[PDB]
């Protein structure tokens, strides 16, 4: 089974940029996954950030934050990193990490199947002014 | 009732223990590349899932392999290089007293002979520096190793440094993995990959200290064959690597002499200015914090409130006790007293330095009847490298006393194999199967 | 149908696996077996390799299983061999726990295998004559 | 972007009642959509996966249902771990985006 | 190549012909102009791209085949 | 039923014995024909075997007796190569022997199978193609 | 008694500057060469 652990900086100052990582063990970045981002501020409904294909290294970015989000992965240490400009006080959020895919018991893509997901604890940060 | 029957299946997946040989794979050097395989520029591992695996670090054969085959690399890298025949000669040396410290005075000879040349009714006279380890008194001296065997010199233009190698098995077999933190090289491994072939290994030749190596992941681990007998080495994997810094500052000269037809020899012609000793510096409150993670650790295994000491080597060969290595083609041993010199008790900016000594007449592995002979190196020279392990002894050990004292150990280089190979085993594959089933023939 | 991953069981990805899932990944398993002084050890392991694939390939023919993986046959399963069901069998067991159960009781099957293949080629030979 | 309409968006019941959820998205996804369960204060559990498959090891009283534009969670028998926040999620075409979240605590 | 013609069920055999149903985007010319107008390098040449494909079809098709085989001996 | 001795004919046991009870034990023969300087020569041997053993396999291959022990054919008997009956063959008579006899019209027998074969192949995918 | 086919309608392309027989060719020559004078005689006490 894929298991996933966030980490960062617990605080950080307004206008800064927030960097958080999420390493994942069982399973390897450059594979064919979709390494996911995701957040969901204290009391309100869940935003997803971004994602990226492991395999391909193609992003895509939610079109709200598209202009701030940066998704990156680092292979020597098995693990994928996320960098947001500009924070502002609206970003005080819990931070996830995850990632979904489809296990195949045959050959080929018709053979029964199998829906994998997994979510990570997830890592709190606060944006002060 | 049961009216089953045998059935056959080819490609079940079962393998046993067994054991192979293995092929190279890496991306003028003594470890030959040349006749090893490229590597995969994206190698594959796949993560055997409810697979536990049984492992045993001290029963690897890949220990075994990797020591023949460093060997044989060794001998072949040798075979096209001059035979120093014609240097056991009545040498007729002096003491050198030119610029030299108090702790250099008697460690360099400068040493006279007759020698041949090109015609084989000719001799020259010349002269070279010798240090004090490799001649030995007959005014009149000789080489060390003359009384025990004839033995050539080192090629000028291949590099000792290490390369890294990977390990791939043949067809037919697989390499198993051991992906599980806090796994102490012996017993059950739950989690578990197939690999098809290792991490880089450099090959680094040393002793009483493992450099340029693995760190452990999480915490400084020890292993022990049999942690309760005092005749077992225990390896110690530290957490976080200790910088040292070592050099030789004397600005050596380099000078030829044909012995022969197409033969020359490499003397050290003079030291320009000062004469100094070569030596090491490590950081002092890295080591004790260091030390301070390995005596933590060692409670684990020898109570909670015993007295933790370490002190300076036993004896024997200066290989086994000191610290040998090599720093870019000279061949150091120092002297590591002041970092095993402490007790610790159940409860700035400075830094330690090792003065040491350079030798020039080598048997590197545990061997009678065969040298090496080291040109010098021309110029200053340092080097920089990461401690990230240690190979320690428990002498003693009776119920006498409470106290526990380590010491530094080595020798054999099957131990600085085995701290790099410890989560890795080979099986072989048996795909032919037999099950019931309910058809029939 | 976007932000969706593929992955396949690799080789001996099966392992941990039951027999009746395992026994659908015979063929990444099959495809693997085949593919101075140092040029000799390389060529020894490599004719060792080809000799072991010829065994296996000729015990299989020889048991009249040629050119299948899966090729259930006439020799009824003795009781002694094992007592288990297929429900305990096929749904709650691995490859690996099967064969060291019936590690044991492996060459008595082949040579009951070999007989019955020998005596149906001459039953086939006999049928044919007419 | 895809919106999504969660209802109800809290709700009472007690143990042993019926629970139905229902989730519309603002044009047509199926099956592509996904129904997840949080704790408080911990990660998200996945429920049910293509709208109509139970995830392996979820309890059998969940299911799921519906296509189109709508989407309906059923818990036959709610138990004491059920109090939670359930989410409907798609993935047939970026941004990802998630539902309201319909609580669920003990009345 | 003898275990490659093995796994596809056309082990033994010389001329072995399949259930692989034949693409149309992989060669659009009718067997008119094929098999009397046509030599085996061209065909190879043309077809050098559409190889793999077809290999992993004959090693699924076979191995179904495999699967129903012994499902029906099992009656 | 104490006091007895079971023993087998072993491998060339059957030299001597009869055609029909020689062709009785053609496992035990078939299975013993797989199994610095002088490794080059055991390779050199081991290589030689294998190559051996796989051209025959070919030349069974071709006929269309692939993984079969005793395989009838369709060539006709031509009574030049023997005019003796089976009654003076398969109970009076020895493989060598038989070889002996026959051993100058081997190869023409060889491309009739082979042509048969080809032409048999060619029927069944002619039959196929309806 | 050699054998030599002809293959009718075959027209196959070449190019004698990039011909892997000749660099074998020059390599078993010069092995052979090699191969032929170690067992002779060394002249090393001509140096005179
Ligand atoms: C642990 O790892 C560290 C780093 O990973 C190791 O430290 C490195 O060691 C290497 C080798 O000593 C060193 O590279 C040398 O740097 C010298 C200074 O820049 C260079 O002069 C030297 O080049 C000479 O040697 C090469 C062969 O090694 C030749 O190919 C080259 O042409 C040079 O040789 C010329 O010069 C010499 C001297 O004048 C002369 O005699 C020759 O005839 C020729 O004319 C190497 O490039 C790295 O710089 C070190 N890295 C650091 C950070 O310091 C360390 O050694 C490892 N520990 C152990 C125990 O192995
Ligand atoms: C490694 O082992 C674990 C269990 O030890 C495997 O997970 C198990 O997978 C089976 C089948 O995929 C699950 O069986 C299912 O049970 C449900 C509920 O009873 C039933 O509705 C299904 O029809 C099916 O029978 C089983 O529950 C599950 N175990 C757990 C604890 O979740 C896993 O698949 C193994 N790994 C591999 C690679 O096979
Ligand atoms: C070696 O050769 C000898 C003879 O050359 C073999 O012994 C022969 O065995 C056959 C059958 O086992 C005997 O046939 C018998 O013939 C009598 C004739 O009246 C008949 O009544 C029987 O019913 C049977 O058919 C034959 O007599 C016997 N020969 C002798 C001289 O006794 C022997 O078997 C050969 N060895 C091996 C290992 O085959
Ligand atoms: C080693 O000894 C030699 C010979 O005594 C020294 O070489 C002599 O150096 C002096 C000047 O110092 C010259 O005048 C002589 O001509 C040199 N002799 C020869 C034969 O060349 C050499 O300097 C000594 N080296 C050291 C380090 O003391
Ligand atoms: C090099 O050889 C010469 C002679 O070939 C040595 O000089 C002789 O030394 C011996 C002492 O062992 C004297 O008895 C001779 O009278 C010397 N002969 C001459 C011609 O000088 C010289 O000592 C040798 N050099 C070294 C360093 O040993
Ligand atoms: C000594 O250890 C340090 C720390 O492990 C090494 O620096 C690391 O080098 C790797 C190269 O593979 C980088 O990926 C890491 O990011 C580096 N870490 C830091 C903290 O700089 C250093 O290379 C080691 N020195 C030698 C000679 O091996
Ligand atoms: C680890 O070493 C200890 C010490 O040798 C072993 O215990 C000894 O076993 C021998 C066997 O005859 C006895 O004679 C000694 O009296 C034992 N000594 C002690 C202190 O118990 C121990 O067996 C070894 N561990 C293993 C697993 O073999
Ligand atoms: C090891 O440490 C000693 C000091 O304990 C260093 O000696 C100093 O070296 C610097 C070189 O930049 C000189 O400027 C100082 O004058 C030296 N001080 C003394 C007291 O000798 C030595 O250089 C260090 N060596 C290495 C290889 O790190
Ligand atoms: C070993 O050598 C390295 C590099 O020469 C030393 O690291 C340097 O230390 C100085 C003084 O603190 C710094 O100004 C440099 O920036 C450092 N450079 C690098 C690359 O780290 C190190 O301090 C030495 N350690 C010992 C124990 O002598
Ligand atoms: C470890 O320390 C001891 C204690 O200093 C060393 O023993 C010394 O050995 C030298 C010989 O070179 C004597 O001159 C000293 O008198 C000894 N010390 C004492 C206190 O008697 C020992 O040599 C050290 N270990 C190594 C390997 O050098
Ligand atoms: C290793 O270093 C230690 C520490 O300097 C050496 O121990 C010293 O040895 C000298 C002998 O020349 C004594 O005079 C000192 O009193 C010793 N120091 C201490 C603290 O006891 C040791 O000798 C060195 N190793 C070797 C082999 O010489
Ligand atoms: C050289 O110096 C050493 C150390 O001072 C001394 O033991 C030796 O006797 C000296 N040899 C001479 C002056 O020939
Ligand atoms: C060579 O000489 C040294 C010192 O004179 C001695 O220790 C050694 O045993 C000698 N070697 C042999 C083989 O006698
Ligand atoms: C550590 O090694 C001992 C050696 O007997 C073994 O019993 C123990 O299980 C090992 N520890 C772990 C965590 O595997
Ligand atoms: C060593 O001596 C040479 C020749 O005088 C000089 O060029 C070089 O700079 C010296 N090296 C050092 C480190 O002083
Ligand atoms: C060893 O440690 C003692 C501390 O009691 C110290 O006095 C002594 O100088 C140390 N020796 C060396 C060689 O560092």
């Amino acid at each position: 089974q894929v298991q996933l652990q966030e980490s960062g900086p617990g605080l950080v100052k307004a206008s800064e940029t927030l960097s958080l990582t999420c390493a994942v063990s069982g399973a390897s970045v450059s594979g064919n996954y979709y390494w996911n981002w995701i957040r969901q501020s204290p009391g309100k409904e869940l935003e997803w950030i971004g994602n990226i294909h492991g395999n391909s290294g193609t992003t895509t970015y939610n079109p709200s934050l598209e202009s701030r989000v940066t998704i990156s992965t680092d292979t020597s240490k098995n693990q994928f990193s996320l960098k947001l400009t500009s924070v502002t006080g609206a970003d005080t959020a819990t931070y996830f990490c995850a990632t979904q895919f489809k296990k195949y018991w045959g050959l080929s893509v018709s053979s029964p199947f199998s829906f994998s997901d997994s979510w990570g604890q997830g890592v709190l940060v606060s944006v002060s002014s | 009732a049961e009216n089953l029957w045998v059935t056959v299946y080819y490609g079940v997946p079962v393998w046993k223990d067994a054991e192979t040989t293995l092929f190279c794979a890496s991306d003028h050097n003594v470890w030959a590349t040349h006749a090893c395989v490229p590597t995969d520029p994206n190698p594959q591992e796949i993560h055997l899932e409810n697979v536990t695996e049984e492992f045993n670090m001290w029963k690897n054969n890949m220990v075994e392999q990797m020591h023949t085959d460093i060997i044989s690399l060794w001998d072949q890298s040798l075979k096209p290089c001059v035979k120093l025949t014609p240097l056991c000669v009545t040498l007729q040396c002096t003491n050198v007293t030119n610029n030299i410290t108090d702790d250099m005075r008697g460690e360099l000879k400068n040493c006279s002979f007759n020698m041949t040349t090109e015609l084989r009714d000719k001799k020259q006279k010349v002269y070279s520096l010798f240090y004090r380890l490799d001649v030995v008194q007959i005014k009149e001296y000789r080489l060390i190793n003359c009384n025990t065997s004839a033995c050539t010199q080192a090629c000028p233009k291949v590099s000792f440094e290490p390369i890294p190698i990977h390990y791939c098995a043949p067809a037919g077999f697989a390499i198993l993995k051991c992906k599980d933190k806090k796994f102490n090289g012996t017993g059950p491994c739950p989690s578990v990959s197939t690999v098809q072939c290792t991490h880089g290994i450099k090959p680094v030749v040393s002793t009483q200290l493992l450099l340029n190596g693995s760190l452990a992941e999480e915490e400084v681990m020890i292993r022990s064959e049999n942690i309760t007998n005092n005749a077992k080495n225990i390896l110690v994997q530290f957490n976080t690597p200790v910088q040292i810094n070592c050099t030789r500052p004397n600005n050596n000269t380099r000078k030829s002499i044909r012995i022969g037809p197409g033969q020359a020899f490499y003397a050290t012609g003079d030291i320009i200015g000062d004469i100094r000793q070569a030596h090491c510096n490590v950081s002092k409150a890295t080591w004790n914090e260091t030390l301070g993670k390995v005596v933590k650790q060692l409670r684990k295994h020898f109570g909670n409130n015993t007295i933790i000491r370490f002190a300076n080597s036993s004896g024997g060969d200066l290989e086994v006790t000191t610290h040998s290595f090599n720093c870019g083609g000279e061949f150091f041993y120092c002297n590591t007293s002041g970092l095993f010199n402490s007790t610790w008790i159940s409860n700035s900016n400075d830094s330690i330095t090792l003065p040491c000594r350079i030798k020039q007449i080598i048997n590197m592995w545990q061997r009678i009847g065969q040298c090496m002979y080291a040109p010098p190196i021309q110029g200053v020279i340092r080097c920089v490298s990461n401690i990230t392990g240690l190979i320690l002894t428990r002498d003693g050990g009776s119920t006498n006393s409470t106290t526990e004292t380590f010491r530094p150990g080595g020798g054999d280089m099957r131990d600085n194999w085995r701290s790099e190979l410890y989560k890795y085993k080979v099986v072989k594959i048996e795909p032919l199967g037999v099950a019931p089933t309910r058809c029939k023939r | 149908a976007v932000g969706i991953g593929a992955v396949f069981l690799g080789f001996l990805g099966a392992a941990g696996s039951t027999m009746g899932a395992a026994s659908m990944t015979l063929t990444v398993q099959a495809r693997n077996l085949l593919s101075t002084v140092w040029g000799i050890k390389q060529l020894q392991a490599r004719v060792l390799a080809v000799e072991r694939y010829l065994r296996d390939q000729q015990l299989l023919g020889i048991w009249g299983c040629s050119g299948k993986l899966i090729c259930c046959t006439n020799v009824p399963w003795n009781s002694s061999w094992s007592n288990r069901n297929l429900s305990e069998i096929w749904d709650n067991m691995t490859w690996l726990q099967w064969d060291k159960e019936i590690s044991n009781y492996t060459q008595i099957i082949y040579g009951l295998l070999e007989e019955s293949q020998n005596q149906q080629e001459k039953n086939e030979q006999d049928l044919l004559a007419l | 972007d895809i919106q999504m309409t969660q209802s109800p968006r809290s709700l009472s019941a007690s143990v042993g009642d019926r629970v139905t959820i229902t989730c519309r998205a603002s044009q047509d996804i199926s099956p592509d959509l996904n129904w997840y369960q949080q704790k408080p204060g911990g990660p998200l559990k996945l429920l049910i996966y293509d709208a109509s498959n139970l995830q392996g090891g979820v309890p059998s009283r969940f299911s799921g249902s519906g296509s189109g534009t709508e989407f309906t969670l059923t818990i036959s028998s709610l138990q004491p771990e059920d109090f939670a926040t359930y989410y409907c999620l798609q993935y047939n075409g970026y941004p990802w985006t998630f539902g309201q979240g319909t609580k669920v605590d003990h009345k």
